């Protein structure tokens, strides 16, 4: 719980770099919570918010 | 697959001398990458050396390695002499990216005393790391002047052992990563006239 702080921030913002404009904020924040509790595959946290 | 992106291009500045200023660079890279800082178009800062040694523990594995890296430029005292062509260097051994911006200094700098005997400053860092589990990580911190370096993850120090080795230029190696080791780790650097931290973020992503 005390290292998840900082983890959501770093996901989304990785995950922002990775998409760009195709990915919306709010489904990002998701991928980040849901990445943040559970550990998430390289391959899914970069293609997530932009499989395509 | 590589990829190099930055974050954010540097934009042309008009600026007022005597008072520091700062630019800032961050670039997303897969492998990790390296930035380095050029006035017009010499190397003032940071270096194009890579991170070869863990390169060596993590051969012959299936290695992630993708994350965000950081670096701030910081001009202390901006005379006519600091006018011309900033650029941030991203390089990550199979690619570069550079971002170029103007600079102009409006005005002189007479009062200004520079930094002498000034706090360290930490110029680079990882902003955050993915590597598989089971593999060997590296979070980065680079000072700008000769320090010590003591660093702490999730507020517990970290000492040598045999996952973790603090190396001298700022490095902290970290055999064998699972995810436990998830979470935020603080890098400080002292010398005799003050200390700089600075939060890197480590996430290790699932082993398939």
């Amino acid at each position: 719980p005390g290292e998840t702080r900082a983890c959501g921030r770093k996901l989304i913002s990785l995950v922002m770099a990775v998409c760009g404009d195709l990915c919306n904020p709010q489904e990002g924040k998701d991928i980040a919570t849901e990445c943040c509790g559970n550990q998430c595959s390289d391959d899914y946290i970069r293609s997530a918010c932009c499989p395509h | 697959p590589a990829k190099i992106k930055i974050v954010a291009p540097l934009e042309s500045a008009l600026i007022p001398g005597g008072e520091t200023y700062q630019l800032r660079c961050d670039i997303m890279s897969t492998p990790a990458a390296t930035i380095h800082w050029k006035f017009n178009g010499k190397l003032i800062q940071g270096s194009n050396e890579l991170n070869v040694e863990e390169k060596l523990l993590n051969f012959g594995k299936a290695i992630v390695d993708t994350g965000i890296v950081a670096s701030i430029l910081t001009i202390q005292c901006p005379s006519a002499e600091n006018s011309g062509t900033y650029s941030c260097v991203g390089y990550n051994g199979h690619q570069t990216i550079e971002t170029v911006a103007e600079v102009e200094i409006e005005g002189e700098a007479s009062g200004c005393r520079s930094n002498h005997k000034s706090a360290p400053e930490i110029v680079f860092w990882t902003d955050s790391r993915f590597e598989m589990t089971g593999n060997v990580a590296t979070l980065v911190c680079r000072a700008n002047q000769q320090v010590d370096w003591v660093w702490m993850s999730n507020d517990e120090l970290v000492k040598n052992n045999d996952k973790f080795t603090v190396l001298s230029n700022g490095d902290l190696v970290i055999k064998n990563i699972v995810w436990d080791d998830m979470g935020t780790y603080t890098c400080i650097a002292r010398n005799q006239f003050g200390e700089a931290r600075q939060e890197t973020f480590l996430y290790p992503t699932a082993h398939h």
